[PDB]
């Protein structure tokens, strides 16, 4: 386990490391593209089908 | 608009237009009952109108009902924005209410005698198309114009 992995026995315990994250959002990377679906929308129901 | 040209009572029997082309006979109409019951074509004759127009006003007579930025990016009011979907919606299950009577009705009546027994109150698939396309184009320009103002500014 300690050649494998980490885990290194120290002063009486296996000792674990940072595994988090920091959960970054925009939001607005959609509006390019959901303004796209939009146009989308009023563009088949305009058309002369 | 309407324009005249007197003629002569000394020649009515010759002739007073020697009439070499079709552009003043049968164009623009024939004339009036209510004025060829003074007129056409005793005692004057009528003559043809046209509209020449200049390059200069003719591109100042097209864009006279177009606005500023302003009004292209503006974004209404959600409060009565949502209040207005809140209250068209709410008829608009009633007009489903009477929709769901009439079409399951349908008495066997060689339908132009439905088309006389509606003429009165009577309204289904109507008001359903329309207010399907208020509800749509609103919704849509509200998003929209909500859409640029994120990708554009900042």
């Amino acid at each position: 386990y300690a050649k494998k992995r980490g885990w290194v026995l120290g002063p009486n315990n296996y000792y674990s490391f940072a595994s988090q994250q920091q959960k970054p959002e925009d939001t607005t990377i959609p509006s390019t593209e959901l303004a796209k679906q939009v146009i989308e929308y009023a563009r088949q129901l305009e058309m002369i089908v | 608009i309407d324009a005249f040209r007197l003629i002569n009572a000394n020649m009515m029997v010759l002739g007073h237009e020697p009439r070499q082309t079709t552009s003043n006979l049968g164009h623009l109409n024939k004339p009036s009952i209510q004025a060829l019951i003074h007129g056409l074509n005793r005692h004057y004759y009528s003559i043809t109108i046209n509209y020449r127009k200049n390059e200069l006003e003719q591109k100042m007579l097209l864009n006279l009902h177009k606005k500023s930025w302003m009004e292209g990016l503006t974004l209404q009011d959600y409060s009565e924005h949502c209040k207005h979907n809140e209250s068209v919606v709410k008829e608009m299950l009633e007009l489903a209410k009477n929709y769901n009577k009439a079409v399951e009705e349908e008495d066997k009546m060689t339908p132009e005698q439905l088309a006389i027994k509606n003429v009165g109150k009577q309204d289904p698939k109507r008001h359903l198309e329309e207010h399907v396309d208020v509800l749509m184009t609103s919704n849509i320009v509200q998003c929209l114009a909500a859409m640029l103002d994120t990708v554009v500014f900042k």
